[PDB]
């Protein structure tokens, strides 16, 4: 007998991943900092995206020559925050943009496909401790722009973390 | 909502609008393309190609005219190329009709980084596959057939992508001519339009076929 | 020396197509033109408008794959092609009559050039017949158990369909018109509904005409106990039960076609020209017609590969024998194509052989009967407008010490080493 | 072939290898493979399109008068692919695009219901539905452009009173999974037949 | 009063790019020399295009090539014509699709065409010559790419004017192509632009004229030959600078898929093109290095044309 | 200007391909000082010449031989550029940079013939000038390669005596970005090999460090 090895007709790509050991790797739980969202919480999804359309893009390392962490810190000091960015309209952008903001017309443009996407700041769990990986799916309005999958439903701010709790904060 | 001196042109069969400007003796055309495969949400959350024109910014006390290619996005602007061409506003000049405007020419630099930002949110790209053969098959298609769009650079990506501090002096010399925001929404709100007459009449041309 | 003047000539007529070119609707942009046309036609029993928009039908049925803008010695030749429409080419009498050609389709307009196909008529319906062998191909077969009960023939290249008038006059019953372009043979059946309407070649046999678009020779004829009574129910009983059952066997159009093999088997490709019409001419409201008559000798068939390719489906699964049995072959053919090198070899390289020699030692089954080289084209020589377009060639372009003597040697070119061959030959039985 | 004269003894050999080890093997069929019936096969010598066509006359009710009948045309392009993105590119699968017109009763693109159909993996993917020429619906609708003219959405995407009709047309017609195949087929063959043309007319350049 | 300050910081933001992008290629003085090409090849590149034509022309066929001449000292046949189009098409596939190893993907045509000349006697009248204009006028076009500095072919197409008439008037049934007939309809000749002449140094100053002879020796013996009125269709089919032109040759068959041939093909058809034909990766690295300096000059001249549009608003508001 | 992209070859290993053929292997490379405020010879790729570098002479020293010259400390000019420099240093010779490999191949006498001054003694001091400190650290190598004893350098000679602002114009020679270089285009080494040396860890502007070999770590896991 030659068993033949199972495979499928019909696969994702995701499947094509790596893993040193071919298998699952670990999702560890995110720190304890993380437990309450807060005011030093709130913005760490902001930060880290900020951070990733600034730095080194593809496998030929292209550098983003506008810096976009120069507003991170004029964002959270009016208090609002990237999952707050994606509920502001149109008119409510364009006052944010120029009269706050001063985005020039190609830092404006690095910006805006991640507005465009609603992109949900979303901290996902990782191998390590730290993590910095982002959930990069597009939000829906019924999921407060969250994209509703796996566990972020309208108020997760952290995935394996609890809700937002607006009341607070 | 309407800019303040732009005529609309559309004709039902076709998946093109066209708005015209004339301010003194310069002379401003934007020609937009419908997708017809899909495209984006207005609010944006939630295979959804983006709505991407081109506009035509004719001086002849220059004498060039400035060919922006053009991308609306949320209702707001960015501006993806600018190239010059000799004379005014030749009527060849447009891509009207499936005839394109002049080929082998200079198409520019690149003035702002949107396309390397989307990768890093991993929004599809207009490239489907690698193999430009395979994509060749829907041939003279901007949408499916991104290696021969003139929208898309023809799949070329330039050498230099320019400075901010200087592109930004670009971005705001074309926003004097009527190539501001509030002509993108325009654009963005009519594509949607256009994109719904079109299904519907396609739609009810095929009931009476079948 | 003659070969730089060629040279020159063809490089300035490229010229000449390549730089003046004026846009698509010359009617409606330029001013001149309408005038100039209304001239031309006013020169040799109609209406202004009714020629204006027939000019533009003409236009717009005649010029294909161009642009926007067209080229002006292609308008002039446009004009050239819609006079000789409307006015036609005058074949002898021995059958005068005249024909009305398209836009780029080859017609013998001189005499000399008409000589060839004039003494194969008269071999064909046996006028006054004095060469060597007459041909009898299935007359013979009734004879041996007449001119009434006809044959079957092939058209190789047919232009305009004079040839296939040629054989409607002089008694057949099935011609198969093959050429490669479809305008010569919509031309082609225009030629024969007119010819059906001249009431000329009388129908007490019926006569069916086939046109059919082919390369060089067409092909067709390949479409793909009791077991063998029982294979046959079997097959009745599966094309009863599949529904490809024929409910009738008549086949009309297998009727009206024109299937082999043939009898006469004939070939002419348009004969090569040594230099083009001069189209900067003062007078050229007078003759237009005569600036068209280098039309049609742009054909994929003048070619010695088509010519080789032609001989060896003639000479060689063989089901279809395309010739019947002793059928004749005839072909009007010139000494060589590509008169460029006919004008390298004249006062090195080596000589250049005829046509009629590689007809001649490819075939060695087939027997020649006729052999006839019509070497007249050297006594056309009038003051017609080759003539004057061959001068205005030798004194643009030639210095004048060195131009008779070019013109010398024009006229020994025509004379030596430039003719019309028609031959046919005879097919010989299997053993 | 000397090597003095002909530097191209390498190319020349082998492309004289290619022509026989083509020619002398038996898998290869002689005859074209057999069209379903009506179809006539048409296909230039020097292009990658061959053209199928056929008569049709559709079932007409009681209530009208007169049954008028169609034209059906078969289309399809030769696929291409690129060798220099392999062996970093996967492997392109195989399939085989083809158009089917429909005109009521003297062109392709006038007043013509075109039909753009996906032949993989033993199956019919329709994709478009494209319109050519002025039409009637519920006003004049007008598809004059034939570069760039609007295709119409993808089926994945459309209405379910869109689909079940069109299919329905559609197996009326006689196009369905078993059609599909012999264009898998006759495309191969002509594919083979222009690769032999390819192999004979590069011969005679090279040694040229 | 806005439009006079903003023309004017463009017009100086320009002109102090422009600046700066000189000093940076200038080394002491002297300016950033351009890539030399391989031997015998003449470059021309318009002013203001997206390509660059090169030609070059064996004489004597292939044994006068550069690989083939070459020997160990101190112990006829057809001429060739060759022409590399080459668009500034450059991109990379390692950003759409991570999963793909490409580094460069730059696309570039090779028309080769043969020419008989009168001095050849051994070999004259024994075949008819295929690759003569007035019999057939057939032509490879080579579709060529460099994937990381190493010349891929991407399809061997072998063009005469039988398929160019087979288009025009028996691609369907009766009829030609509807789509190529059309493109055909909108044929506008481009404005005239003075070219540029990068040449070989050694035939910088020997002939000038010499792509333009060999092109209009071509279009004279094309279109005066056995096929007349359809070279405007193979003028449009060799055209390789558009659309039209890749539409017109992917009616035509395109080459076996090469990856599929045997491993003798493979490798005597890249005998063929870089050691016999003399189209090497010297020349495919040439183009890749080529295509990025002309793009530089390019960048230069639209620098320019900012500025020029941006002061000539400024001095008219 | 304007970020032009470079067109070498160098790429990050992608998400899918397990790492193999560890022969060859890059990793970051970071020092543990920053070299780029220093001096030109005084960096990490000069550091073998660090006894090669010639002792400093300082500004006040300069003006203490201006005022009060001695007959043996021969103050020289090594500025090449005649349309660069507009004034003279007291008590200076000119000897430019790019022939003093041929200046002190010559005799006294050839030495005079060829300059105008006599030939400096090898016990005599020597003190060089340039408008940094570059053409004289470099003359000062030429002049240490023969057996001259004293050889000093006046670092910033001109633009600190006569408050210029100019400088020696070195190149540093860099590709430019349409020259590939050589291990792209070539088949020195196999395929894996080449692979392996053209593949860098993260972006490539930055230094990194080539392994010619490694082990599995068995012992973390
Ligand atoms: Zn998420």
């Amino acid at each position: 007998k030659v068993s033949k090895v199972p495979t499928r007709s019909v696969i994702p790509a995701d499947a094509l991943r790596y893993h040193p050991r071919y298998s699952v790797p670990r999702k560890m739980v995110l720190s304890n900092t993380f437990n309450v969202v807060g005011e030093n919480n709130r913005y760490t999804s902001l930060k880290l995206i900020l951070e990733k359309l600034s730095g080194h893009v593809g496998r030929r390392q292209y550098k983003m020559l506008c810096n976009l962490e120069k507003h991170y810190d004029k964002l959270k000091d009016e208090g609002i925050d990237w999952h707050e960015l994606k509920w502001l309209s149109r008119e409510e952008l364009i006052v944010l943009f120029d009269k706050v903001l001063h985005l020039t017309r190609t830092e404006r443009a690095a910006l805006l496909p991640a507005i465009e996407a609603k992109v949900c700041g979303v901290l996902r769990q990782t191998d390590s401790r730290h993590s910095t990986v982002v959930c990069m799916n597009r939000g829906n309005a019924n999921h407060g722009w969250r994209c509703g999958r796996n566990g972020h439903t309208n108020d997760v701010y952290f995935e394996g973390k609890a809700k937002a709790n607006t009341a607070a904060l | 909502h309407l800019p303040f001196n732009f005529d609309v042109c559309y004709e039902l069969g076709s998946r093109e609008f066209t708005l015209f400007s004339s301010v003194g003796s310069t002379s401003v055309l934007v020609f937009c393309n419908v997708s017809s495969r899909r495209l984006r949400s207005v609010k944006g959350g939630q295979d959804r190609s983006p709505v991407v024109f081109s506009a035509f910014v004719s001086m002849p006390t220059s004498g060039l005219t400035i060919e922006a290619l053009c991308c609306s996005s949320l209702g707001l602007l960015v501006v993806d190329g600018v190239s010059f061409h000799q004379g005014p506003l030749t009527e060849s000049m447009i891509p009207q009709d499936a005839h394109p405007g002049p080929e082998g020419h200079y198409q520019g630099p690149l003035l702002n980084q949107r396309s390397l930002a989307e990768m890093v949110v991993n929004t599809r790209g207009c490239i489907t596959s690698v193999d430009p053969f395979r994509q060749q098959e829907s041939f003279f298609d901007g949408h499916v057939n991104p290696w021969n769009a003139r929208s898309l650079r023809f799949g070329h990506v330039p050498v230099h992508t320019a400075k901010p501090g200087f592109s930004d002096a670009l971005c705001h010399f074309l926003e004097v001519f009527g190539v501001n925001d509030e002509l993108a929404f325009f654009v963005e709100d009519f594509a949607h339009l256009v994109h719904r007459e079109e299904e519907t009449a396609w739609t009810n041309v095929l009931k009476t076929m079948m | 020396s003659l070969l730089e003047l060629y040279d020159k000539a063809y490089y300035f007529l490229h010229l000449l197509h390549r730089t003046i070119l004026v846009p698509r609707n010359v009617v409606r942009d330029t001013d001149d033109f309408t005038e100039f046309l209304l001239r031309c036609f006013r020169r040799p029993q109609l209406s202004d408008a009714a020629i204006v928009d027939g000019f533009v039908e003409w236009m717009e049925t005649s010029l294909m794959s161009a642009g926007q803008f067209v080229s002006f010695v292609e308008v002039l030749q446009l004009v050239g092609s819609y006079v000789r429409y409307h006015k036609g080419v005058r074949w002898g009498a021995r059958c005068g009559y005249r024909l009305h050609p398209w836009h780029d389709t080859y017609c013998p307009s001189s005499r000399a050039e008409q000589m060839p196909y004039v003494h194969l008529l008269q071999w064909l319906m046996r006028a006054k017949p004095t060469k060597l062998e007459e041909k009898i191909d299935n007359k013979e077969g009734a004879h041996g158990a007449s001119n009434r009960l006809g044959f079957t023939a092939l058209d190789c290249g047919c232009h305009s369909g004079y040839m296939t008038e040629l054989l409607l006059k002089a008694g057949a019953q099935e011609v198969l018109g093959v050429d490669v372009s479809p305008h010569h043979l919509g031309n082609a059946e225009a030629t024969l509904s007119e010819h059906l309407r001249e009431r000329r070649s009388s129908s007490h046999s019926r006569k069916t005409v086939q046109f059919v678009r082919c390369d060089i020779l067409p092909d067709l004829s390949d479409e793909a106990e009791g077991s063998t009574n029982s294979a046959a129910a079997e097959n009745r009983r599966r094309l009863a039960r599949c529904h490809h059952m024929p409910s009738d066997s008549d086949g009309l159009k297998t009727e009206t076609e024109v299937t082999g093999p043939f009898d006469l088997l004939l070939f002419h490709p348009p004969l090569p020209l040594l230099f083009p019409t001069w189209p900067l001419f003062h007078d050229l409201y007078e003759s237009v017609d005569q600036l068209a008559y280098d039309a049609g000798r742009r054909h994929p068939h003048c070619r010695l590969s088509v010519l080789n390719e032609f001989l060896q489906r003639l000479l060689g699964r063989l089901v279809a024998p395309l010739i019947k049995d002793n059928g004749y072959v005839a072909f009007i053919l010139p000494r060589n194509f590509d008169t460029r090198a006919i004008l390298q070899r004249m006062s090195l390289a080596p000589l250049v052989p005829l046509s009629d020699v590689v007809t001649m030692t490819l075939e060695g089954s087939y027997t020649l009967v006729l052999k006839r080289s019509h070497s007249l084209s050297s006594l056309l020589n009038r003051m017609d407008y080759i003539q004057k377009s061959i001068s205005a060639f030798i004194r643009a372009f030639v210095s004048p010490q060195h131009r008779s003597r070019v013109e010398q040697e024009v006229r020994d070119f025509y004379s030596n080493h430039q003719a019309i061959d028609l031959i046919v030959m005879r097919k010989i039985a299997r053993q | 072939l000397p090597p003095s004269d002909f530097p191209e003894n390498a190319l020349l050999k082998c492309i004289e290898k290619e022509i026989e080890d083509e020619a002398l093997r038996l898998d290869k069929e002689e005859c074209p493979p057999p069209p379903p019936t009506g179809w006539e096969m048409y296909h230039a010598p020097g292009t990658s399109v061959f053209y199928g066509r056929r008569w049709w006359l559709p079932a007409t009710a009681s209530a009208e008068t007169r049954a008028t009948p169609e034209r059906h045309t078969i289309r399809v392009q030769l696929t291409k692919r690129d060798p220099s993105l392999d062996p970093e590119c996967d492997v392109r699968g195989e399939h085989f695009p083809f158009s089917f017109f429909v005109q009521r009763a003297l062109g392709l693109y006038d007043q013509s219901i075109e039909v753009r159909a996906d032949f993989v993996d033993g199956e019919l993917l329709v994709d478009n539905v494209v319109f050519h020429g002025t039409f009637k619906t519920g006003e004049e609708v007008r598809y004059n452009n034939i570069f760039n003219g609007y295709p119409g959405p993808n089926l994945d995407e459309a209405e379910e009173e869109v689909l079940d009709g069109l299919q329905a047309w559609l197996a009326e017609r006689c196009v369905d999974d078993q059609f599909g195949e012999f264009v898998g087929q006759y495309s191969v063959w002509v594919e083979q037949q222009e690769y032999e043309m390819w192999l004979k007319r590069l011969r005679d350049f090279v040694a040229a | 009063v806005s439009l006079r300050t903003i023309a004017e910081s463009l017009g100086a933001a320009a002109a102090a790019e422009l600046r700066a992008e000189v000093e940076r290629d200038t080394r002491d003085g002297v300016a950033a020399i351009p890539p030399l090409p391989p031997l015998g090849w003449r470059v021309r590149h318009p002013s203001g295009s997206n390509y660059f034509v090169m030609t070059r022309t064996l004489k004597n066929g292939v044994q006068s090539a550069e690989l083939n001449n070459r020997r160990y000292r101190s112990v006829s046949r057809a001429d060739v014509h060759l022409t590399v189009f080459a668009p500034f098409r450059v991109y990379d596939p390692s950003l759409h699709d991570p999963t793909v190893d490409i580094c460069e993907w730059s696309s570039f045509d090779l028309v080769v065409q043969k020419t008989v000349p009168d001095n050849m006697v051994a070999n004259k009248l024994l075949q008819p010559l295929s690759c003569t204009p007035q019999d057939g006028a057939l032509s490879m076009y080579v579709c060529l790419a460099s994937v990381n500095s190493e010349m891929r072919i991407r399809s061997i197409q072998l063009l005469s004017m039988k398929e160019a008439q087979a288009l025009v008037e028996h691609a369907c049934f009766g009829n030609g192509e509807p789509l190529f007939l059309e493109l055909l309809r909108r044929r506008g000749r481009r404005r005239p632009l003075v070219e540029r002449r990068f040449d070989d140094p050694r035939l910088r100053y020997e002939e000038v004229a010499q792509p333009q002879q060999v092109a209009d020796e071509a279009a004279v013996a094309c279109s005066s030959s056995c096929y007349g009125p359809y070279y405007p269709a193979f003028e449009m089919l060799m055209d390789s600078c558009g659309s039209a032109g890749e539409y017109s040759r992917a009616l035509c068959y395109g080459g076996p898929y090469v990856s599929e041939l045997s491993r003798e093909l493979c490798d005597a058809l890249l005998d063929y093109i870089k050691g016999d034909l003399g189209v090497s990766d010297q020349l495919c690295e040439y183009v890749c290095q080529m295509q990025f300096f002309l793009e530089q000059e390019e960048y230069m001249t639209w620098l320019g044309q900012v500025q020029h549009v941006a002061n000539a608003v400024s001095r008219t508001a | 200007q304007a970020d032009r992209r470079t067109r070498h070859h160098m790429m990050v290993d992608g998400q899918i391909n397990p790492r193999e053929w560890f022969n060859w292997h890059p990793k970051e490379y970071q020092p543990w000082y920053f070299d780029r405020h220093k001096f030109l010879y005084e960096q990490r790729q000069y550091a073998q010449f660090h006894h090669l570098l010639c002792h400093q002479v300082y500004l006040k020293d300069m003006l203490h031989l201006m005022r009060y010259p001695e007959p043996y400390t021969h103050i020289i000019d090594c500025r090449t550029s005649t349309q660069k420099m507009h004034r003279w240093v007291p008590h200076s010779l000119w000897l430019p940079r790019d022939e003093v490999e041929y200046a002190l191949q010559l005799s006294a006498d050839e030495f005079l013939d060829m300059y105008g001054f006599r030939k400096p003694d090898k016990s005599d001091d020597v003190i060089l000038l340039s408008h940094n400190g570059i053409y004289s650290e470099q003359a000062g190598w030429e002049w240490k390669k023969q057996f001259f004893q004293h050889v000093y350098n006046y670092r910033g000679g001109t633009n600190e005596l006569f408050g210029e602002s100019y400088s020696d114009m070195n190149v540093s020679d860099v590709l430019s970005p349409w020259k590939g270089p050589f291990p792209q285009s070539g088949v020195f080494v196999d395929k894996w090999s080449k692979r392996k040396v053209l593949t860098r860890t993260g972006p490539f502007d930055r230094q990194y460090e080539m392994q010619d070999f490694a082990l599995p770590d068995l012992e973390l896991e």
